[PDB]
């Protein structure tokens, strides 16, 4: 785990998913998914999509660690949605740790 | 497939709480949403919280919260939704109603009745001058009741009429058109149950 | 609390008729859901996420809209769709209602098949006397119900009751209950319920004798 950076809070954005359905389920369970990701450093990468495919997994895996000892449980449903919250979460991460700082 | 059966009705008193239920049958949806909404005199409709039934989560109408509480029971698949310290505004139809993408599936409402009055069983008089009989369900309180003509075998020309107050006392009246030649030769009962007291009352239409 | 404001409140059409109806939303939603409620039923979902029909929702059907202005449209309007349709929108927390159209159908008139029914004998062997008159399968709504007691009108003791539109004959219904004691009832004779009503251009008069 010495291995991972981990970046700070950011706000989690709204994410459109074609039908209402999904739209009101994200809205209203995206308080259980997280706001901040793990990731490798950024001099192991060549381009953008492979850092964001790491920091995808290492944050998915880490957050259903840390929240299956809380005694929560993830459906399909929301690892799919975190999978797409936490992917433009990576893109934000990387676009700050490679412009912004 | 999928069919959610709501609880009978409810008669309670100013500042008491009650408690109802809806249970989802023969489902076999993972994560669908549940929510509940009230519907006042006939016509509005508003929201007042839902339940994700498969892990926890809980939405309000801030104008709900400390009125209502939901929760699941989901060994059983039964939701509940608690109503606190009721009043005359309370008094309303309400709804359960499941969702899961395209597929949406409403309870038969559970009627809520708040009051101080006491259970009163209606009186049941039958109606004899096709042809037109009746039945007068008179004297009772709390709504609902239903009315059947032949346990249901006789459905056409049938015209229930909304039942209306008369000092503290709900009247109803049903009305059958049968054949000319079908009465009295056959034999014509109308069907009334009041769940609240718990009568079933079965009244035969004779010649007068 | 993006309030939804329908309209019109109450629209009355022919069969065979193109009828829209608009919700309108105080801000911007992406979707909207319609609901259909018929007298006695719960509500039932007839369009959901703008314009997909729900599940045995006729063809005939069909949605559209975007930011604040959406409609449902029927391209032909049949006796079974009268009823009360209502919009409701997801976008945030409190998920809120339209207010509903109600929709019923225009039909040639008819004149009510009208009964009278003396009070049964065991309402008369415990406390009192209902003569109860029914008003039945009649075009359009307006109606008028006088009770005679012997060629005396009386408007105290009465309780009348309408249906809602039928969904086959898209006629209405009523019943007018004068409800009397046992001692005034047997102080009496004649029993005359009387309606009046566009088709006959005179009262329509049902009586008995005691």
């Amino acid at each position: 785990l010495g291995v991972y950076m981990l970046g700070s809070a950011m706000s989690r954005p709204i994410i459109h998913f074609g039908s209402d359905y999904e739209d009101r389920y994200y809205r209203e369970n995206m308080h259980r998914y997280p706001n901040q990701v793990y990731y490798r450093p950024m001099d192991e990468y060549s381009n953008q999509n492979n850092f964001v495919h790491d920091c995808v997994n290492i944050t998915i895996k880490q957050h259903t660690v840390t929240t299956t000892t809380k005694g929560e449980n993830f459906t399909e449903t929301d690892v799919k949605m975190m999978e797409r919250v936490v992917e433009q979460m990576c893109i934000t991460q990387y676009e700050r740790e490679s412009q912004a700082y | 497939e999928v069919q959610l059966q709501q609880s009978g009705p409810e008669l309670v008193k100013p500042g008491s709480s009650v408690k109802i239920s809806c249970k989802a049958s023969r489902n076999t949806f993972t994560d669908y949403n549940l929510d509940w909404v009230k519907q006042s005199h006939g016509k509005t409709l508003e929201w007042i919280g839902n339940v994700y039934p498969n892990n926890g989560v809980t939405g309000y109408n801030q104008k709900f919260r400390g009125k209502a509480t939901l929760t699941v029971d989901k060994s059983s698949s039964t939701a509940y939704m608690e109503l606190h310290s009721l009043t005359s505004e309370d008094s309303a139809v309400y709804y359960c109603a499941l969702y899961y993408y395209d597929v949406s599936y409403w309870g038969q409402g559970t009627l809520v009745t708040v009051s101080s009055a006491k259970t009163t069983p209606p009186s049941v008089y039958p109606l004899a001058p096709s042809v037109t009989l009746g039945c007068l369900v008179k004297g009772y309180f709390p709504e609902p009741v239903t009315v059947t003509w032949n346990s249901g075998s006789l459905s056409s020309g049938v015209h229930t009429f909304p039942a209306v107050l008369q000092s503290d006392l709900y009247t109803l009246s049903s009305s059958v058109t049968v054949p000319s030649s079908t009465w009295p030769s056959q034999s014509v009962t109308c069907n009334v149950a009041h769940p609240a007291s718990s009568t079933a009352v079965d009244k035969k239409i004779a010649p007068a | 609390q993006i309030v939804l404001t329908q309209s019109p409140a109450i629209m009355s059409a022919s069969p065979g008729e193109k009828v829209t109806m608009t919700c309108s939303a105080s801000s911007s939603v992406s979707y909207m859901h319609w609901y259909q409620q018929k007298s006695g039923t719960s509500p039932k979902r007839w369009i959901y996420d703008t314009s997909k029909l729900a599940s045995g929702v006729p063809a005939r059907f069909s949605g559209s809209g975007s930011g604040t202005s959406y409609s449902l449209t029927i391209s032909s309007m049949e006796a079974e769709d009268a009823a009360t349709y209502f919009c409701h929108q997801w976008r945030s927390n409190p998920y809120t209602f339209g207010g509903g159209t109600k929709l019923e159908i225009k039909r040639a008139d008819a004149a009510p098949t009208v009964s009278i029914f003396p009070p049964s004998s065991e309402q008369l062997t415990g406390g009192g006397a209902s003569v109860v008159c029914f008003l039945n399968n009649f075009y359009p709504k307006d109606i008028n119900v006088k009770w005679k007691i012997d060629g005396s009108e009386r408007q105290n003791g009465v309780l009348n009751s309408w249906t809602d539109q039928d969904s086959k004959d898209s006629t209405y219904s009523m019943s007018s209950t004068l409800t009397l004691t046992k001692d005034e009832y047997e102080r009496h004779n004649s029993y005359t319920c009387e309606a009046t009503h566009k088709t006959s251009t005179s009262p329509i008069v049902k009586s008995f004798n005691r």
